[PDB]
């Protein structure tokens, strides 16, 4: 479960 | 299969 | 401006 | 003189959950609403004292729940999706299915029309995104890097300069696809529940996603970065941006929360007039939202087969 919003290209 | 050509008018005809 | 810019503006 | 919303009236006639609402800029007096009664009602907005609107036509071709409905830019056609796994293109003049889109093996959950109406995209419970032309031919099927769970919402970006498709799913991921090559462009993580809806601002620069976890996250579509998270407090069933104001409307549970994007504050919370009944049943859930062409009217669909109409009234302090 994610804790912080992280986005990858 | 390769991605369809968006600019291609016969591949993606207009809606009419 | 843009909608993203509006969110970026501090309160 | 803070802007407020009031209940102007309800649209009656559906026999199932109003699942989606569509409006067109060309026809201010016409809206479409999908439903679980397997039909789409085309309404006539009479704005009379007795009824705000009455059903004018019914699109009866789907054999299961209608999930999504969108009107064309010209306003003469309406694309629709269903749990029967097929899409239908409707001629709104005669109410007949011009074309059928086949190829999805599970329930179709979302359909979208391109800005120029020359492309169609759909998401289905078979975990795939399909791209069609207007002739019913599936030009491409996105299975590489696609969602690992149901694809619940697929949208196009109104900005032609940025030809992207936003897609959410039950795998708690927001995916941005480059329409030029139908390849993954960005992968936004951060949701702790399954996603139900994604909406894109009228300028194609901001995306809002929401669902089970009750949080409406805003992602920049120009830069692919998370911006803000708004606490809905309940399952987000629909998301919408106001066409003229910097507002985000979320159908969180039985109520609709409107957020001023500038101040990250709630402008209004649209709760139904709960009767003082002894019933312990949960109030109807708002499952759809749609703003009118001028942005002064908001249509909301509920699980009690109704389409409540909310007006942007200038509320003097």
């Amino acid at each position: 479960l994610p804790t912080t919003p992280i986005s990858e290209q | 299969a390769s991605a369809p050509d968006v600019d291609d008018p016969e591949a993606f005809p207009a809606l009419a | 401006d843009s909608y993203a810019a509006a969110v970026r503006r501090p309160q | 003189m803070t802007e407020q919303m009031t209940l102007r009236g309800t649209l009656k006639g559906h026999n199932g959950w109003v699942t989606q609402i569509a409006t067109t800029p060309q026809f201010p007096d016409m809206i479409l609403s999908a439903s679980r009664d397997k039909t789409i009602i085309m309404w006539k907005l009479t704005r009379d004292e007795t009824n705000y609107g009455i059903p004018q036509r019914a699109l009866r071709g789907h054999s299961h729940f209608v999930s999504d409905v969108v009107i064309s830019s010209d306003g003469q056609f309406a694309l629709s999706g269903s749990w029967d796994g097929t899409l239908r293109l409707w001629d709104l003049t005669t109410g007949t299915t011009t074309r059928r889109f086949v190829g999805h093996t599970k329930d179709v959950l979302s359909v979208a029309f391109s800005s120029d109406n020359r492309q169609i995209v759909s998401g289905s419970r078979d975990k795939t995104i399909k791209l069609w032309n207007t002739l019913g031919v599936c030009k491409y099927t996105v299975q590489d890097e696609s969602h690992s769970e149901w694809v619940s919402c697929v949208r196009f970006s109104p900005n032609s300069s940025n030809p992207i498709i936003v897609s959410c799913g039950w795998d708690k991921l927001v995916k941005v696809w480059n329409l030029a090559n139908c390849k993954l462009k960005t992968n936004h993580i951060g949701h702790t529940g399954y996603l139900n809806t994604v909406t894109v601002s009228p300028d194609g620069s901001l995306c809002a996603s929401g669902g089970k976890d009750g949080q409406a996250m805003l992602w920049d579509l120009n830069e692919g970065k998370h911006l803000y998270t708004l606490d809905g407090g309940d399952i987000i069933n629909a998301l919408c941006f106001s066409p003229n104001r910097y507002w985000l409307c979320a159908a969180t549970g039985p109520s609709i929360k409107i957020w001023d994007l500038e101040g990250k504050i709630i402008v209004d919370e649209l709760k139904q007039e709960v009767i003082s009944t002894s019933s312990k049943a949960e109030p109807p859930q708002c499952t759809s939202l749609a703003w009118s062409a001028d942005g002064q009217t908001l249509f909301a669909g509920y699980t009690d087969n109704l389409v409540r109409v909310w007006q942007v009234t200038i509320g003097t302090r």
